[PDB]
């Protein structure tokens, strides 16, 4: 799994990936990547999921909507404001 | 005209393309460029045209030495004489 | 940004439009005297917003630049610098800015040393004169300011879209007869 | 004490110095032969 | 002989290249092959001139186009299986080939094809731009590589190709002669008529009907692969699918869609593959043949 | 509403709330905030350098007001006396540490502030 | 008729073959003759209908590319037509593609009761296809025979 | 026909061809828009330009409505305000709340129009539309939830470029603009897609998450990666450069730039030489002072006889640097400015007409037939390729002699060998009659063909063909003979009069002025001493006994002459990195130390010397006409005119890697690895 391979670049949006997630500790001066990677994929029945980054409006990020009806079934989608990743509960 | 290559290192003609002050040099170049080139195959004969530019024949002899001749309102015979003098003066220059 | 044609016909206005011809003073300039003469003969005689040929004018350190304030004991490099006069148009990213641009001539100075300090990586400028651009309503005013302050100036004239016929009917066009070759 | 790393990174963000060869190196005529340091793979050359 | 399918129905698909994912109709195949033939003729190729084939399996489209164009132009092709510069030089000296088409990125031993070619012919390195080759062989005028990069003394396949114009084509294509040699495999030479006879015999033996899509795995340079592949499609209007270096697994996935479809199995491909992951994909293979 | 010492918060999951929109940098009247951002390897829009010059900053509160995700918050700490001028050049490390330490009280105040409009 | 893009399916990959039968080629020739010689771009819809008839009532991506190649038009145009028009099934359907009208006339006449009865008999929900590839339920708009409501259509053919 | 209309009661006069939007723009009243683009077709999708007309009950779309006599337009009326508010509310409905995270935060015309014309508060309180993202490659980042379905991207792709990939697939609110299948948008002009897209749905991926518009300072300069030359804007936040954009220059740039010139500036950010260096016999490089480097170079120059001194001209050489080098070599008695013998351009620098495009970049819009010889406009000067596409769609027939590249427009491939040229010259080829029939024909020849060993013969053949077929016609006052160059440095050298054919076979002292292409060990003798003026160490820094850092095009205030003869001024954006010095200053210091001081100490005096050599270079952004075109291009009697039987090829292999800056760039490497395999094809796309 070479981070500079064409397959890896295409899968990671043409960005060099860090599997260990340790380089961010220096690059962005935080372990937030490691912390967020621990949260598992949240499975949502609906095709579209609403995220506000909290329990109430103004307590998180602006209300956003994520399409879980991916052209490939079951592909998780990550929220842009927070790293939470949601996937459709295919059955 | 056959000894230009050995006598000089470069000839240049800077003039205007639509001015009577340059008409003479313009016509002389248009008529004799190919003759001079055939006489001296590999010698550099540069031609530069700029509007409202003073006619000038620049002869570069050797070791970065150049002589500039003001050829304004000069008949083709005068241009021939000036070029001949520039070519002949190479020995005196070096 | 464009007063009516020949609306102003003052001697001062004509002087502002006209650009001086250089006089060889330095030894290098005297050696290149032919070059100075050629430059004087070739460069445009007057500057107007209708001009189309760019040019560079040397600073005129003369009695005309007496109004400059940037010649002080501590700083002696601002005067005699060369500026750039051009119209800054809106970026290609967007077409309808909240604050539209292109209605004024911008005068700019090339930036000097710019270095990031070690302690925090903050950007620092060796000179504080060329941080902000200057703005003028007319190229005549910009050139007058340059002459008054003793700055040399390059002028690059604007370029705009060529007007072309536009019509929704052009979407539907009959190609022609099939047998046509 | 690790100010050098931060300073070098800040300098490289805008301009990264070229790492010149050091020590003995192979010569082909008047040329020093060094392998390319580009992490990216030359897929067209390889296949 | 090579335009019956165009006369009948040129819109029908002609050949498929699964490895490089490109499918050609009869019209497109004819256009490409005619372009190759015109390019060779313009370069000066004549009837009987020899072109060496040193292209690996992956370049199935290039192999097929070169074969058909050589057949159209009456140029004989000699496949060469050389993993060493000694073998390459021996083959070149023995054949006196006018041209050598090869795959540069292919690896032979510890060196690539382009490196071996340069080693055999050092003159290519210093050859002038647009200058004819002055080599020891005295006849290897043309060197062509099917690669992305360009090297001195070599020309790319697309650069060699020349698409003739409808009203500005001064070139001429000699009429295809059946008896003219086309392939020189080993010490045996196959003519176009003999290849056609081989195609007919193989079809009769394998019960290969018109609508049975043929699959070819491995190198397409073999005379049998040429007979049962592009040649079969151009003669009987069949549908050929080349898998190139793809193993039995990947061949199978393509195979599943096709029904009652003949498979040609390369020995090299068989040894490389370990075992069939999904034997169900071959449940409707119809018939199986071996090179 | 007291504006004390600047700090950077995180979501309950531990992810940073700061997305490099630079709204706080632009609104800072004193030009005391410097932000540089590069895409994170996972692809998040996160800053690589977030500096606040505490000596150049006027504790107005414009930064937290303009923050759209409540990333930068001027928490209640005011006993931030420093003996060295360099100690007042707060960096991303310092701001994140302040947020981690002072999250309880900051969150308690933010609860009431958010509930007031309701 | 769900997504506005290509669904990643193993049975609808680019490697799937598709070839028109000689009868389909003759029909295509007739269609082209009916349309202007230069305006071959107008034969997309008849070509798609022929593809559906030839296949199991759906248009493969390979078939769409073949149509584009035959019509000398961009494949994106064929993609746009297929996605815009809902009568083209871009994915395989069941043996019976039931299409129950749901517009106000049919709704007044009792379309909901008929839909519930169909669901009960077929042991499947609306829109979803039955476990076995036999039934596929869909809700459609006014089919035309409002005065004869409630109504259904099968395979876009029989009302 | 002039027609009188009223805008807010203000009389105005416009011809009937004008639309409402065009009349408003001419009269100075601005109208919001999202989908109307000047260079694209007319569409009425967004309907944000609705205005009020007294006699028209319905709102009228200004963009797609022609003016009518006596029209009473009320753009400031309450009805117009309500129309704008309604359209803006509909647009913002379903629009994601991504302003903080969107890269177009400060350059969003949607935000600006919502602030200026639309209402200040929204009523839509419901679930919004959600659209999956798409992968278009490493050059364009897609966030399709922000798409407004204005089809500007589709129109640009289909019209400006030949690529036909984007389309509005679907119906209703579920419609999605983009490729139906998953594929990358790898067109050479993909960068301009981001510019045309107005709502940040498509953004610059390399520039993504970097900075904001309000914290950038912009400088107008000229492109150098292509010999065509392009008017570009460089945005910088302090020392760092970012977001190179095009700027309107219809004569040369026509608002578009190529991906190379848009994303190759990253090369300047690494592998930069920042100090004079010297290499030991063992090969160990060590940094030294400018004084030491100049002193050793001057000592070598004094010791070395002028006979065995030579120079190589680099790719990015400028007028000032080449003039200084020429003067220094002349004062040292050195006259040969080439050391490479493998490939030299076969063209005389006497007349500008014989090595410049006689017909300007706009000459394609005037020619009826255009014949290319060893040229690939798609890879070299892609903007020129787009212009040729426009010309061939309006009225122009394109023929090609050489390789059959995947041009965006149909072309007639005559051949690839010199047999076609021989036949055309002899007159037996039907294309000779075709040219004679055609009016204002044009011949474009790439510099590689003239750089061939038989370049002189090919050049003479082209001259005779042009003269015989009327490409140079006095009655038509037309000169269609053109040469497309590949080296701005070579163009500058030809302008200054340096002979490209003068090659020093054996040179003991070589001065390499930033040359990195075509260098091979055989060119440099083993015993020679090499001084390399350069800015990158990819190549030429390994052949150098001494290395001198120089300035780049974004760091040097110099002059550049493009392929068509236009002389532009490249301006200083940031100073040279580290201890780098301007190349002309380095040459001046070297001359003074060696004892042959040059007569210029500043840019003004150096430009006076440039005026001495060739005055026309002092008229910036202007093409000086020449009246010696026919004389220069006239075919002489007795010339060789003997061509070789070999294919005519194109030098470009990897479009994203052509020069040292591109090779050092990272974005270009990503583009190469993401596009080379998808774009490589030995066959021709018969579809187009
Ligand atoms: S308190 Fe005000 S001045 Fe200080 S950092 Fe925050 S916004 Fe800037
Ligand atoms: S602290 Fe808030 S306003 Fe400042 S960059 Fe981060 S998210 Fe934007
Ligand atoms: S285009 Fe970007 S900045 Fe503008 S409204 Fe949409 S998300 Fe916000
Ligand atoms: S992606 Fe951008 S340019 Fe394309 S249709 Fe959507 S909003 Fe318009
Ligand atoms: S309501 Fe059923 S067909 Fe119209
Ligand atoms: S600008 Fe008028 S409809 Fe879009
Ligand atoms: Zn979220």
């Amino acid at each position: 799994l070479n981070p500079y391979s064409y397959e890896a670049l295409k899968e990671n949006h043409w960005l060099v990936s860090d599997s260990s997630k340790k380089n961010s500790e220096w690059t962005h001066k935080s372990n937030a990547e490691q912390l967020i990677a621990k949260v598992p994929i949240i499975y949502v029945d609906s095709n579209i999921v609403r995220c506000i980054g909290g329990t109430e409006i103004n307590a998180g990020h602006p209300q956003v909507y994520i399409q879980l009806d991916t052209r490939k079934h079951g592909t998780p989608q990550t929220c842009k404001y927070c790293g939470l990743r949601y996937a459709k509960k295919m059955d | 005209q056959k000894l230009i290559g050995t006598n000089l290192r470069e000839l240049r003609f800077v003039f205007c393309q639509n001015s009577q002050r340059s008409l003479g040099l313009r016509n002389y170049i248009a008529k004799n460029y190919w003759n001079l080139k055939n006489q001296n195959p590999n010698f550099p004969l540069i031609v530069r045209e700029c509007e409202e530019a003073d006619p000038y024949i620049i002869a570069r002899y050797q070791y970065g030495v150049e002589k500039k001749a003001f050829a304004a309102n000069n008949n083709e015979a005068e241009i021939e004489n000036i070029i001949k003098t520039l070519v002949e003066q190479s020995n005196k220059v070096n | 940004m464009l007063l009516p044609k020949n609306a102003i016909q003052s001697a001062r206005y004509f002087e502002i439009q006209k650009i001086p011809a250089k006089i060889a003073k330095t030894a290098n300039e005297k050696i290149l005297s032919v070059g100075v003469a050629q430059k004087n003969n070739i460069q445009p005689k007057t500057v107007t917003a209708q001009g189309q040929i760019g040019f560079v004018q040397h600073p005129q350190l003369d009695s005309s630049c007496q109004y400059t304030q940037f010649y002080t004991p501590q700083r002696r490099d601002i005067r005699g610098r060369v500026a750039r006069i051009y119209i800054q148009d809106t970026n290609h990213m967007h077409d309808t800015p909240q604050i539209p641009e292109g209605y004024k001539w911008t005068l700019e100075f090339e930036r000097q040393a710019q270095y990031k300090t070690p302690w925090m990586g903050w950007s620092f400028n060796g000179d504080t004169f060329s941080k902000r651009n200057h703005y003028f309503c007319t190229l005549e005013d910009a050139i007058s300011y340059c002459k008054q302050m003793g700055f040399g100036y390059e002028v690059s004239f604007p370029r705009s879209r060529y007007h072309t016929r536009k019509s929704y009917a052009d979407n539907m066009l009959w190609p022609g007869h099939d047998n046509a070759v | 004490l690790n100010r050098m790393r931060f300073i070098t990174a800040q300098r490289d963000r805008s301009r990264a110095p070229w790492q010149s060869p050091k020590g003995e190196g192979v010569f082909q005529g008047k040329k020093l032969i060094v392998a390319s340091n580009s992490p990216f793979i030359d897929d067209m050359s390889i296949r | 002989p090579l335009a019956a399918q165009l006369a009948i129905n040129g819109n029908r698909n002609a050949v498929r290249y699964e490895n490089q994912n490109r499918t050609w109709t009869f019209n497109e195949l004819d256009a490409h092959t005619n372009a190759f033939a015109y390019g060779l003729t313009e370069l000066g190729w004549k009837a009987g001139d020899k072109l060496l084939l040193w292209v690996e399996k992956n370049h199935t489209s290039e192999i097929t186009t070169a074969q058909v164009g050589a057949a159209k132009a009456g140029v004989t092709l000699v496949p060469i299986y050389a993993h060493s510069a000694e073998e390459l030089e021996k083959a070149l000296n023995d054949t006196k080939a006018k041209g050598l088409l090869l795959s540069p990125n292919s690896k032979a031993g510890n060196s690539k094809y382009i490196e071996v070619v340069n080693k055999v012919i050092p003159e290519l390195y210093n050859t002038g731009r647009g200058s004819t080759l002055k080599t020891k062989f005295a006849n290897l005028q043309h060197i062509i590589h099917t690669g992305f990069y360009t090297f001195p003394g070599t020309y790319k396949f697309r650069q060699i190709m020349v698409y003739a114009s409808k009203n500005f084509n001064t070139l001429t294509l000699p009429n295809v002669e059946l008896n003219a040699p086309l392939f020189i495999s080993g010490n045996q030479t196959y003519t176009l008529k003999d290849l056609i006879s081989k195609t007919e015999e193989n079809r009769k033996t394998s019960k290969l009907n018109d609508n049975t899509p043929v699959f070819v795995t491995g190198d397409s340079r073999s005379p049998l692969s040429f007979s049962l592949g592009i040649l079969n499609s151009l003669l009987h209007g069949n549908y050929s699918v080349y898998t190139g270096a793809q193993d039995l697994n990947e061949v199978g996935q393509t195979i599943r869609f096709y029904d009652n479809a003949l498979l040609l199995v390369d020995g090299d491909i068989v040894k490389a593959t370990q075992s069939l992951k999904h034997s169900e994909n071959f449940a409707k293979l119809g018939g199986v043949a071996a090179n | 509403l007291f504006r004390g010492e600047h700090a950077l918060r995180r979501y309950p999951t531990g992810e940073e709330r700061c997305i490099a929109c630079k709204l706080c940098q632009s609104a800072c009247p004193a030009r005391a905030i410097t932000i540089e951002t590069e895409p994170r390897p996972d692809g998040s829009r996160r800053t690589v350098r977030y500096d606040i010059d505490m000596t150049k900053c006027i504790y107005c509160g414009f930064c937290q007001e303009a923050c759209p995700v409540d990333a930068i918050v001027e928490g209640p700490n005011y006993e931030q006396t420093a003996y060295l001028h360099e100690d007042l050049f707060y960096d991303k490390y310092k701001l994140l540490e302040n947020g981690d330490k002072w999250e309880p009280q900051i969150a308690r105040n933010i609860e009431y502030l958010i509930n007031q409009p309701l | 008729s769900r997504l506005a893009a290509h669904r990643k399916n193993d049975d609808n990959s680019d490697s799937v073959p598709f070839e028109f039968t000689p009868e389909n080629y003759k029909e295509i020739e007739k269609i082209l003759a009916k349309y202007p010689l230069k305006q071959k771009r107008s034969a997309v819809m008849p070509l798609l209908y022929l593809v559906q008839e030839q296949n199991n009532n759906w248009v493969p991506l390979s078939a769409m590319k073949k149509i584009a190649k035959l019509l000398e038009m961009p494949e994106i145009d064929v993609y746009e037509v297929a996605t815009f028009y809902t009568m083209y099934n871009r994915e395989p359907v069941g043996k019976f593609h039931l299409q129950i009208c749901g517009t106000t006339p049919c709704q007044l006449c009792g379309s909901r009761e008929i839909t519930k009865a169909i669901e009960e008999y077929t042991q499947t929900k609306l829109g979803h296809t039955s476990a076995d590839g036999k039934w596929t339920l869909e809700e459609v708009e006014c089919l035309g025979a409002c005065s004869n409501a409630p109504m259904i259509q099968v395979n876009n053919k029989w009302v | 026909k002039q027609i009188e209309i009223f805008i807010d009661g203000k009389p105005a006069k416009v011809d009937d061809s004008y639309t409402i939007f065009q009349a408003c723009y001419e009269n100075g009243v601005i109208v919001p828009r999202f989908c109307y683009h000047e260079r694209l077709s007319v569409a009425g999708n967004c309907r944000m330009c609705l205005v009020e007309v007294e006699n028209v009950p319905k709102p009228v779309a200004a963009c797609a409505s022609q003016v009518v006599p006596g029209m009473k337009i009320k753009t400031k009326s309450e009805k117009t305000r309500i129309h704008r508010g309604n359209v803006m509310e509909f647009l913002l409905a379903n629009h994601p709340l991504d302003c903080p995270i969107c890269d177009q935060g400060g350059e969003c015309d949607l935000q600006d129009i919502s602030s200026v014309y639309g209402y200040g508060i929204s009523r839509y309180n419901e679930y919004k539309r959600a659209v999956e993202d798409k992968n278009y490659g490493p050059l364009v980042a897609t966030s399709m939830n922000r798409c407004i379905h204005c089809t500007r991207c589709v129109r640009f792709a289909t019209q400006i470029a030949g690529v036909e990939d984007l389309g509005k697939t679907g119906r209703g609110k579920a419609a999605e603009i983009g490729t139906y299948v998953e594929k990358t948008f790898n067109t050479e002009l993909s960068g301009n897609v981001v510019d045309v897209c107005p709502v940040g749905a498509l953004t610059n991926a390399p520039y993504a998450f970097t900075s904001r518009p309000w914290e950038l300072k912009s400088f107008y300069t000229s492109d150098v990666f292509d010999t065509l030359g392009s008017a570009i804007q460089v945005d910088t936040r302090g020392p760092e450069i970012m977001r190179v954009l095009p700027r309107i220059h219809e004569e040369i740039n026509e608002e578009w730039i190529s991906d190379k010139t848009r994303h190759a500036f990253d090369g300047l950010k690494r592998q930069r030489i920042n100090s004079p260096m010297k290499r030991s016999k063992d090969g160990n490089y060590e940094d030294i002072f400018w004084e030491e480097a100049i002193q050793t170079i001057s000592k070598k120059c004094l010791n070395t006889p002028s006979d065995q001194i030579g120079a190589i001209i680099g790719e990015f050489a400028d007028i000032e640097s080449i003039t200084a080098l020429k003067d220094f070599l002349n004062r040292l008695d050195v006259d040969n400015f080439e050391v490479r013998q493998h490939g030299n351009l076969k063209v005389s620098p006497d007349f500008r007409a014989n090595y410049l495009m006689n017909s300007k970049i706009t000459g394609v819009e005037d020619a009826d037939v255009l014949l290319l010889v060893g040229c690939n406009p798609r890879y070299e000067a892609p903007v020129l390729n787009a212009r040729i596409l426009k010309s061939t769609r309006k009225n122009l027939k394109v023929f090609n002699i050489g390789t059959n590249q995947d041009l965006n427009y149909k072309n007639v491939h005559l051949g690839n060998s010199t047999k076609v040229l021989k036949e055309i010259a002899d007159g037996t080829h039907p294309f000779a009659e075709r040219l004679k029939k055609a009016k204002l024909p044009m011949i474009m020849v790439g510099a590689s063909a003239l750089e061939r060993e038989d370049g002189a013969e090919l050049y003479n053949t082209l001259k005779v063909i042009s003269n015989k077929t009327g490409v140079i016609s006095e009655e038509k006052s037309w000169n269609g003979f053109n040469i497309l160059h590949k080296e701005m440095g070579r163009i500058n050298a030809l302008e200054l009069g340096i002979n490209p054919t003068s090659v020093n076979k054996n040179a003991k002292l070589v001065f390499i002025l930033g040359a990195d292409n075509n260098l091979r060990p055989e060119d440099i003798p083993a015993d020679a001493f090499v001084v390399y003026f350069g800015t990158h160490g990819d190549e030429g820094a390994y052949y150098a006994d001494i290395i001198l850092p120089t300035a780049a095009y974004t760091e040097k205030n110099a002059t550049w002459v493009n392929t068509e003869g236009r002389v532009q001024q490249g301006r200083l954006v940031v100073m040279p990195p580290g201890d780098a010095r301007e190349d002309w200053q380095i040459i001046r210091a070297l001359s003074e130390e060696a004892g042959v001081p040059l007569p210029y100490d500043s840019l003004e005096e150096l430009r006076y010397r440039v005026a001495e050599l060739a005055p026309h270079l002092l008229k910036y952004d202007y093409i000086e006409p020449t009246i010696f075109g026919k004389v220069a291009l006239s075919a002489q009697q007795g010339v060789k005119t003997t061509l070789s039987p070999t294919p005519i090829t194109d030098y470009i292999d990897n479009f994203y890697m052509t020069d040292a800056i591109s090779r050092a760039s990272v974005t270009m490497a990503k583009c190469s690895t993401a596009f080379n395999h998808e774009k490589f094809s030995n066959f021709k796309n018969l579809a187009k």
